[PDB]
């Protein structure tokens, strides 16, 4: 009613404390440099990337921080339980890098329903989506034994289609034509560029954190580096191509420049060669810009699925492209493991994302969590004390 | 008197250049130079430098018209404090051999002054901040030397009291000052600073520690306590506000509640559940202080002091599990508090001197006092 | 020899851009009139 | 033609892909690489965002130019190293690619607000070739010690940009422009880049140093040089302005001159006091340059420097080169002193010649240069939101 948000948060935190006491007990100083970069990615790049809205910066960054902070505690619990099969487990550096990858998935899903959800809905969505993501990624990594070190399938596509399903269930008829608060500002776009640049710079550590030390980790770093390099050029070119009068659009520069890093995730550690990584990045940037120009209006107006940040065009379509690139790389002899398991991992990721997002959105659609009205969407004043001056 | 600021075209350049020349000469006369894990050791201090500059500079930049001064004065104070802390730690813990570890300790000592300056930013000019930096670094070094002489602990390991020392020093200096708000974009920059402070803090409560196990246990304890404190602080901000809304300034203040709570005893917490419990307790205490302290100058510094004393108390509790030790540790805490209050009183008395050309009380929290702006009438 | 290769790459790129721009300018001057 | 920029970008990307296919084959330096990466893409990107109506173009063109630059510099530097043969891509190649991107961004700082993205792509492509040839000359022919690259990066980029801006001189912009003015929050954003550059500069000066004593000496010298440079820059900024006011341009830029001027002597045994003296002189020179020499260049020499990158990179770069010459003369290094002098002179001359050639190429009215009225405006190339 008025105490639902703090009460749910304190109950969840006490539950996390009890679960940590029940199950959690205490190379590290080697992967810690890369963990710090992923943490900087999770808590700054996603946090400020979604602050492009002119009246939703506070909620964007604060709910990003809250969601990721609860995620690193819930993802640790669930992933450790799944790996240990119900027994007590010890936490090392890799255990806290996977918990920031679960937080990344939840933030990608948050990017779809941004501006139209309450913090209570975000708590519930984090709790459910971490369980669904962890089960799907355990399936992919251990049952299918697919090679998804950069997680184009388990993280990016999963979160994008999860958020699409949640936004589809939480569809608002009043926001289909548009909203007055759903537009960017100059300094909000500068903060979004802060987030974009941090994600872009630290993505190689994101892709190469869990990779096997030695040749595979170096290959992941190099491939992500040059894929992002190609993606920036192609994203700028196609943003100038598709927009009116050749004017660059800041949404394209803020989002589509990371599509190369998103798409090279599955093929990060494989011997796809730097030219192959650059080709993947160029194609991903072109696909992301074309998606932002054409498919997002089609998703919003025709399919009744509104995507606030366009996380489909950044995480899903480049994620599916990354899964297809992994299948092709397996076909072209660039790595071990079968094509069939890569295809099964991609299909299971998409399907589990859709089903879990449907269930989570159904739970979120209940009139209990204080979701805003159609008038108050993309407005910080619903939950935050906004200063008078900008 | 006149509210228009007096000219500092001769005070500030002479004062700063004299300080720099004296530091250069002292480094020449008293300092000296001198592998496999050079990069790994250098990253602990680079993280401390990142926090000290960026997080502590932008965290106080939340003011409507004082972001420039906050960021630039924080940079200046860090630059002066690191050099003076190197020299003082050499002069009080023995020539001075400069290593990465010594630079790390000097960065911690400067971080103490940067945390203290949050209570006085917007009410002092640059010369007063120079005086505060010098006096606070000297007082912290004196406190560490006294504790090392009395309780036979190491001088460098006595830097653990730096947060509570900084809190009480800042409180006292702000109290001695003459007696007398936000915007969206400065609050977002302050959120950036608070995020950087929260993300790398696990690295502040692990520098003094040397054993890798103690360092691993400290990072793991601070990373989970900070997350449980962030959740608690963001959730409970609605309760401790008259309008029942989330306050961004309170979030900026109370993100580090768990890190401060377990800062002194992170290496002695054996299981993550206890660290999460301490983080939850720190978050609830921060909510209570936000709702309670304004009833009885800066509120965030008061909750920082409460967090520091709570962390000291839980350090006292967790020292016994891992009758005379309790009394000795309470004596350490009392001596640190007494020295902090006395040095803050001395600094506030020095800062009230008319030679510093301090701004008028009607010009507080205004970048127009110190910074050049276009289309302004200049001079009398 | 590396200088020769770099100059050759620059010559190829400059020739491609110049030929494309020349074709575009010729088409424009033929089409506008 | 509005299709010049996407066509050129696509052609350049395809050329980079082909070159990486033809010439390129397949960890303790990775954190230093990440620090340099953060510097290149955030510090320079936001340092130029002080203009009130050019933040979008500054940060976006920074990202685009540096992204093209890392690939093109990788190819060119690898070809120069391997004498036209294939080479492996390690962490050092990525660091040197980011260094080439840094040089191009330093040059871009000079003509910011008066150039198109197409002109920036062309300038990047030509400047990387000139810079990499000069760097190969200094590193392998003269074999000078420039581990911080005061002469090969900072001075080279500064004088390259000065020559380009001199060729691209506009008579209408010599007395100022209404859009060439900073804003409050724009300067607040520029402080982000200033702080990141200041914090991560020791890794910039110690990334490719020899492991052991030289790397530690580079780190410590850069740190103390910056520490002294901040204080001296603040002091002189207060000194040169009316009533002791602090100018935001000085605090944004001149506080970083200590890292530039200590670059040549970073790995040398110049002692922390020597590094502090170098940083103090660098800060003083940078503030004096911003106060007096920039209007002199703009009005009398007809060379307009938008970000004042001369006072930050050229003069501190020349100071660092002369400091290297002196330090070799004082026995702090076992390099030749005449080789250090030759390196400084050759860097300056190659920068000037390459800048003249590139500026002559860029003056062709084909790349969509903005009009004199529309300079320092994002609306020429970007979709600008209605509100601020």
């Amino acid at each position: 009613m008025r105490f639902t948000f703090p009460l749910m948060a304190i109950v969840l935190e006490i539950a996390m404390i009890v679960l940590f006491g029940l199950f959690v007990e205490y190379i590290f100083f080697e992967l810690y440099p890369l963990f710090q970069d992923v943490h900087v990615m999770i808590f700054v790049g996603f946090g400020f990337l979604m602050t492009f809205l002119k009246k939703y910066g506070f909620s964007s960054v604060g709910i990003n921080l809250l969601v990721a902070a609860l995620g690193l505690q819930w993802g640790t619990i669930v992933q450790g339980i799944l790996q240990s099969q119900g027994q007590k487990f010890n936490i090392g550096i890799k255990n806290m890098i996977n918990a920031d990858f679960s937080a990344a998935t939840v933030l990608i899903s948050f990017g779809a329903v941004l501006g139209k959800t309450s913090p209570t809905q975000m708590l519930i969505m984090t709790i459910l989506e971490i369980v669904f993501f962890a089960h799907n990624e355990y399936l992919v990594s251990e049952i299918f034994k697919a090679s998804d070190i950069g997680a184009s399938m388990t993280i990016h596509a999963f979160g994008a289609y999860f958020g699409l399903a949640v936004a589809g269930i939480l569809y608002r008829s009043g926001l289909r034509k548009g909203h007055e608060n759903e537009e960017s500002a100059y300094y909000s776009d500068l903060f979004a560029m802060i987030g974009t640049l941090f994600l872009w710079m630290f993505w190689p550590s994101f892709n190469s954190a869990i990779a096997e030390p030695g040749d595979k980790q170096c290959r992941a770093i190099v491939n992500t580096y040059f894929s992002l390099a190609a993606c920036v050029l192609t994203a700028f070119a196609f943003s100038s191509l598709v927009e009116h009068r050749g004017k660059l659009n800041m949404v394209h520069i803020q989002n589509a420049t990371l599509a190369g890093g998103v798409a090279v995730g599955t093929c990060a550690d494989m011997a796809i060669h730097p030219f192959g990584s650059m080709i993947i990045g160029s194609i991903a940037g072109m696909v992301s810009v074309l998606g932002y120009k054409f498919l997002t209006p089609l998703f919003t107006t025709k399919l009744r699925i509104h995507d606030t940040c366009g996380v489909h065009n950044l995480h899903g379509l480049p994620g599916v492209v990354g899964g297809l690139a992994g299948i092709v790389a397996v076909a072209m002899g660039a790595s071990n493991t079968s094509m069939a398991m890569q295809a099964a991992a991609l299909g299971s990721s998409i399907g589990t994302a859709v089903v879990g997002g449907l269930m989570t959105g159904l739970i979120l659609k209940l009139p209990l969590w204080g979701q805003p009205s159609d008038q108050n969407c993309y407005d910080d004043s619903v939950y935050w004390k906004v200063p008078k001056t900008r | 008197s006149s509210k228009y600021p007096r000219s500092v075209r001769r005070c500030l350049p002479l004062w700063a250049l004299t300080l720099e020349a004296a530091l250069i000469l002292l480094f020449y006369f008293f300092t000296h130079y001198d592998q496999k894990g050079l990069v790994a050791s250098y990253q602990v201090g680079q993280d401390l430098t990142v926090m000290a500059a960026l997080g502590l500079g932008f965290l106080t930049s939340n003011f409507r018209r004082h972001s420039w001064s906050s960021v630039a004065f924080n940079l200046f104070m860090l630059a002066l404090g690191v050099q003076w802390a190197i020299l003082l730690d050499g002069f009080l813990s023995q020539k001075v051999v400069i290593t990465l570890f010594s630079i790390r300790l000097a960065t911690m000592s400067a971080m103490s002054v940067l945390i203290s300056a949050g209570a006085v930013l917007g009410k002092v000019n640059l010369a007063q901040l120079v005086v505060m930096v010098l006096v606070e670094v000297t007082a912290l070094g004196t406190l560490r030397m006294v504790i090392s002489n009395i309780f036979n602990t190491d001088y460098h390991m006595n830097l653990r009291h730096f947060y509570v020392f900084a809190a009480y020093f800042g409180l006292t200096v702000a109290w001695c000052l003459p007696k007398p708000q936000r915007a969206t974009i400065p609050s977002l920059s302050a959120m950036l600073g608070a995020l950087f402070l929260w993300m790398f803090w696990p690295s502040v409560n692990s520098p003094l520690l040397r054993s890798p196990i103690q360092r691993k246990n400290a990072m793991f304890n601070t990373y989970y306590a900070l997350a449980v404190s962030v959740v608690t602080a963001i959730s409970g901000s609605s309760l401790a506000h008259p309008q029942r809304k989330i306050s961004m300034t309170y979030v900026h203040s109370a993100v580090l509640a768990g890190g401060v709570a377990v800062g002194t005893s992170c290496h002695l917490i054996p299981s993550p559940w206890l660290a999460m419990v301490l983080g939850l307790v720190a978050g609830l205490i921060s909510i209570g202080g936000a709702k309670c302290l304004p009833v009885c100058i800066s509120v965030m510094h008061s909750i920082f002091s409460l967090l520091g004393l709570l962390g000291e108390i839980t350090y006292i509790v967790l020292l016994v599990l891992h009758g005379f030790q309790v009394l000795l540790s309470i004596g350490e805490l009392s001596l640190a508090i007494v020295i902090a209050l006395t040095s803050g009183l001395l600094t506030g008395l020095l800062l009230n001197l008319k030679i510093w050309k301090a701004p008028h009380v009607a010009k507080y929290f205004d970048d127009q006092v110190f910074w050049k702006f276009p289309h302004l009438a200049v001079g009398f | 020899a590396p200088v020769v290769i770099i100059l050759i790459i620059l010559c190829v790129m400059a020739g491609i851009i110049g030929t494309i721009l020349l074709i575009s300018y010729s088409i424009r001057r033929l089409i506008k009139a």
